RNA sequence: GCGAAGAACCUUACCAGGUCUUGACAUCCUUUGACCACUCUGGAGACAGAGCUUUCCCGGGACAAAGUGACAGGUGGU
RNA sequence: UUAGUUGGGCACUCUAAAGUGACUGCCGGUGCAAGCCGGAGGAAGGUGGGGAUGACGUCAAAUCAUCAUGCCCCUUAUGACCUGGGCUACACACGUGCUACAAUGGAUGGUACAAAGGGUCGCGAAGCCGCGAGGUGGAGCCAAUCCCAUAAAACCAUUCUCAGUUCGGAUUGUAGGCUGCAACUCGCCUACAUGAAGCCGGAAUCGCUAGUAAUCGUGGAUCAGCAUGCCACGGUGAAUACGU
């Protein structure tokens, strides 16, 4: 069966206001319907509530964040004997970071907040304080990986 | 029906709405571009022929 | 102060045209502005491939017209009647003004 | 007295021209802030300025047309990008370690017949 | 309160729309004619001003008055036996729409699948 | 017509074979012309109109005006699957 | 969302009713050579009935009305 | 000058003919070599992106209805003319699509930025009238000149505040607009009223590897009128590929 091996990766830029590639990224994540500017925007805002309510400068809190709710071990399917079995896993580095920002975008959107930039600043401050539902998506994983081990 | 079929066609109308278009060549009612005057498939090959000036296959 | 636009399916006896039109002016009369070439025209035709079914199998045909413009600025008798006596090749329509 | 550059994008295609002055930037007789009222794109657009030090020593002052908002953003950087080339040849490497003066060779491909765009297709059923 | 309670918290446009017979810009011209803003709040309505209101609001047909027109409209076409009767009777659609399949609003839920 | 051009009603139809059915008017009136429009003076009279197959008799009532001559004669027929 | 890059009439090949038979469409034949167009009457229309009417050119030819075949005419089947 | 308007000039974009330019050509490693991984310069780097291009053969695959044709049938009819109807039927099942189920949103006001195309028995400006679809009017155009032609998403203010609702628009009632001899069966569009299902969809299944998918508008052929279809054009613009 054929692929033909590794594939290049895609290089991200640098966000023009917070010069880091992971604050693009997690834009990215959020983008709808090629809608750069206004998920930009709404990141913008998010950050601004941070720091107000924090009083610290957001990027040190989302990495915090982020730091606190990448995984480590994950569950992936292995088809043996004709049956399928889930069974732990390590993830590399960009799968860690891809799963981090994933979840953290996924529940996000799924707060109850009347606003996004609410409910993106509310999930990371939960996340910079080891709770949320994004918290706890990796904590059954790492539970998962362990009940098959 | 199709002498019949051009004949009428080719006949003045009883209403100015009655009248369509039919390829010149062969009598065929669809699919008839009005610069040509002719249908896709005679279209086709004249223009394989060479016959039609100005228009080549188009590769772009 | 005399307009000439020049059109045909193809750009080498339209090349041909022009520079023999600029050269009998040049020879015959005093001036000339060279000849300009404006925006070709294409035009696309989609055609079925087959016969009866096959709406995802078709063939595209175009046609373009290329057309080129040239002024004489000192008109004079001699200029106008070597311009007016040229036997230009079939294919290539000329219009002047 | 005056150093231009040609940057395209795109569509867009800009006449950028640039001389010594305070800082004041032009778009197509409309302020540069009043033209661009978003603050990323300002960043794009004067990222050539800042990868040397040369930032407030210019004004430039530029001529856009074709395309969208951010084509135009990025047709005037890669022109002031050539027009600061052209101002002194020591700032090839710089320009060139960033990328600037690379034009941007994708755009938009080509509708092909039987698909629904260049690349997308109809839904496919066995039965 | 004008023909029926409307809502109390919302403007006095959106409520007035749900009034049978009013909708939007019938709304924004009742207010406009009656010498009354349409920003402030059904709960801050005066007396003379809601008097005005239902004294505009009684030249228009609405309810049980236009019920009975469409009502008899109705029964006009189906009781001279045009086709629209016809087609008003059996339940199937009354403008020139396709019933092969697709016609759901006037034929319900799918019936029995045979 | 529906427009300012006036109603239609197709004129071997009215001019003088509804129009002419003013004394003794108790026969009915042979029709192709499904699309004419039932004006106020078609009132009394009873018009037999094509339906495909056949002629249908309709007597025009008073509030079959402004209606289509074809309305009152459907085409397809069909009974309950 | 296939022939169909356009089914209200026409397209139209299907059905009902009303009509035609060398024919709606071609070559030759025999007499006439410009026939057609237009007005009114009847009819749903095709079509019939009266008047103004048809101006070939240089024996040739393409057009044109009448009568008759030799023939035409089939989106009929494989 | 209301204005690139007028004068003036090809400087710059642009237009279109002829050339140049990219070849693992140079450097390091690896290999016996082909080649593979990185590096320089360069607008572009590994057949740069994409088209047209479909070998020998397979399926008695599709098409006697685009055309042509052997053989077999009809010939006061299986040929020919006309008006009306039907191809639009409706208990239901399947295929391909469009619109939504709302706050990354709805309504109102302001306000930027395209490309590719069509126009002479044609496109149709300004001004005036209408709530609107439209009417009237006739300018400029056989067009890099004039018209179609408002780009829409995006952005800025005010409001709504999680509600089957200021979501959603089906369905139905009345009054109209155009094209056309004619809009009932059976056209498209508008105004006011009405305001259905629908809270992101089960087992399952489809497309896509980059200016791609996703999303927003624009033009064209057919065409008196009629497209959510087809064919093209640009605006904004991702995620992921460990591996067989
Ligand atoms: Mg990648
Ligand atoms: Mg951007
Ligand atoms: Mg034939
Ligand atoms: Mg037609
Ligand atoms: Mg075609
Ligand atoms: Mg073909
Ligand atoms: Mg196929
Ligand atoms: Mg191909
Ligand atoms: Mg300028
Ligand atoms: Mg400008
Ligand atoms: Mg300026
Ligand atoms: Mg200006
Ligand atoms: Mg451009
Ligand atoms: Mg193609
Ligand atoms: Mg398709
Ligand atoms: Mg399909
Ligand atoms: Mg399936
Ligand atoms: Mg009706
Ligand atoms: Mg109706
Ligand atoms: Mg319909
Ligand atoms: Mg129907
Ligand atoms: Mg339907
Ligand atoms: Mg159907
Ligand atoms: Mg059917
Ligand atoms: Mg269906
Ligand atoms: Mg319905
Ligand atoms: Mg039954
Ligand atoms: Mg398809
Ligand atoms: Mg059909
Ligand atoms: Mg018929
Ligand atoms: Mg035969
Ligand atoms: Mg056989
Ligand atoms: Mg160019
Ligand atoms: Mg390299
Ligand atoms: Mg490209
Ligand atoms: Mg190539
Ligand atoms: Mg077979
Ligand atoms: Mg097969
Ligand atoms: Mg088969
Ligand atoms: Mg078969
Ligand atoms: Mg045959
Ligand atoms: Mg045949
Ligand atoms: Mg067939
Ligand atoms: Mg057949
Ligand atoms: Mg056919
Ligand atoms: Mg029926
Ligand atoms: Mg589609
Ligand atoms: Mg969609
Ligand atoms: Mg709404
Ligand atoms: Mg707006
Ligand atoms: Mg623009
Ligand atoms: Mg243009
Ligand atoms: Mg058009
Ligand atoms: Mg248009
Ligand atoms: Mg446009
Ligand atoms: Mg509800
Ligand atoms: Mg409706
Ligand atoms: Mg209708
Ligand atoms: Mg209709
Ligand atoms: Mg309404
Ligand atoms: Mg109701
Ligand atoms: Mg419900
Ligand atoms: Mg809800
Ligand atoms: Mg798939
Ligand atoms: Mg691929
Ligand atoms: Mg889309
Ligand atoms: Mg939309
Ligand atoms: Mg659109
Ligand atoms: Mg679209
Ligand atoms: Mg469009
Ligand atoms: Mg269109
Ligand atoms: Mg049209
Ligand atoms: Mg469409
Ligand atoms: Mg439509
Ligand atoms: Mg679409
Ligand atoms: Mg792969
Ligand atoms: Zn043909």
């Amino acid at each position: 069966m054929p692929r033909k091996g590794p594939v290049a990766k895609r290089d991200v830029l640098p966000d023009p206001i917070y010069n880091s590639k992971l604050v693009t990224r997690l834009i990215n994540k959020m983008m709808v319907d090629g809608k750069r500017g206004k998920s930009q925007a709404i990141l913008y805002s998010a950050f601004d509530i941070i720091a107000q309510e924090t009083g610290k400068d957001p990027m040190e809190v989302f990495e915090q964040a982020m730091k606190n709710i990448m995984p480590l071990l994950e569950v992936k399917a292995r088809r043996v004997g004709g049956a399928n079995y889930q069974v732990p896993i390590e993830v590399r580095a960009d799968r860690r970071s891809t799963l981090g920002l994933r979840w953290l975008v996924n529940y996000a959107r799924l707060r109850g907040e009347k606003t996004m930039e609410v409910r993106v600043a509310r999930e990371i401050m939960d996340a910079a304080n080891n709770t949320g539902a994004s918290v706890k998506k990796r904590e059954d994983t790492h539970k998962m990986a362990d009940a098959n081990r | 029906a199709k002498k019949s079929m051009i004949a009428k066609q080719k006949r003045t109308p009883k209403y100015a709405v009655q009248a369509y278009t039919r390829c010149e060549r062969c009598g065929r009612p669809h699919s008839v571009i009005r610069k040509f005057k002719l249908c896709r498939i005679c279209f086709r090959e004249l223009a394989y022929k060479g016959q039609i000036p100005g228009v080549k296959k188009a590769s772009w | 102060k005399i307009r000439i636009r020049l059109k045909a399916y193809d750009h080498r006896i339209l090349d041909q045209s022009a520079e023999k039109i600029v050269e009998t002016a040049k020879r015959s009369g005093a001036s000339v502005s060279g000849p300009i070439p404006l925006p070709t025209e294409k035009s696309i035709y989609t055609v079925l491939r087959a016969v009866h079914k096959y709406k995802d199998s078709r063939e595209q045909f175009e046609m373009r017209t290329h057309k080129r413009l040239i002024d004489i600025v000192n008109p004079t008798p001699q200029t106008v009647d070597s311009l007016m006596r040229l036997d230009l090749p079939s294919g290539v329509d000329i219009e002047i003004k | 007295v005056q150093y231009y550059g040609t940057g395209r994008r795109k569509s867009s295609v800009a006449r950028v021209r640039l001389v010594p002055g305070d800082g004041k930037i032009v778009i197509n007789n409309r302020d540069w802030e009043d033209y661009i009222p978003f603050a990323a794109l300002r960043e794009v657009i004067k990222q050539p300025l800042v990868a040397t030090e040369t930032l407030g020593n210019y004004d430039v002052l530029v001529n856009v047309h074709g395309g969208g908002y951010t084509g135009q953003a990025g047709a005037i950087r890669h022109g002031v990008a050539r027009a600061l080339l052209q101002v002194a040849p020591e700032y090839r490497p710089a320009l060139k370690s960033a990328g600037l003066l690379t034009r941007d060779p994708r755009m938009k491909e080509r509708k092909k017949y039987g698909l629904k765009g260049a690349r997308r297709a109809p839904q496919f059923s066995k039965r | 309160i004008a023909g029926v309670d409307v809502p109390r918290e919302k403007r006095i446009v959106i409520s007035l729309t749900y009034i049978y017979g009013i909708g939007k810009q019938t709304a924004k011209e009742v207010l406009a004619e009656a010498g009354v803003s349409e920003d402030t709040r059904t709960r801050d309505l005066t007396e003379e001003e809601l008097g005005k209101i239902r004294e505009i609001l009684d030249r228009i047909k609405v309810e049980g008055d236009l019920r009975r027109e469409v009502n008899l409209n109705i029964k006009r076409l189906i009781e001279i036996g045009s086709y629209r009767g016809m087609r008003h009777r059996r339940g199937l659609p009354v403008r020139g729409q396709n019933t092969k399949n697709n016609a759901r609003t006037r034929k319900g839920p799918s019936k029995t699948v045979a | 017509r529906s427009l300012k051009k006036g109603p239609f009603v197709d004129d071997h139809l009215m001019k003088k074979v509804e129009a002419a059915a003013e004394s003794e008017k108790k026969q009915v009136i042979k029709t192709w012309s499904r699309r004419s429009t039932i004006f106020p003076t078609f009132v009394g009279q009873t018009i037999a109109v094509y339906d495909g197959r056949k002629h249908v008799p309709v007597y025009v009532q008073e509030d079959m005006v402004g209606h289509k001559l074809g309305e009152f004669a459907p085409t397809r027929t069909y009974r309950g699957h």
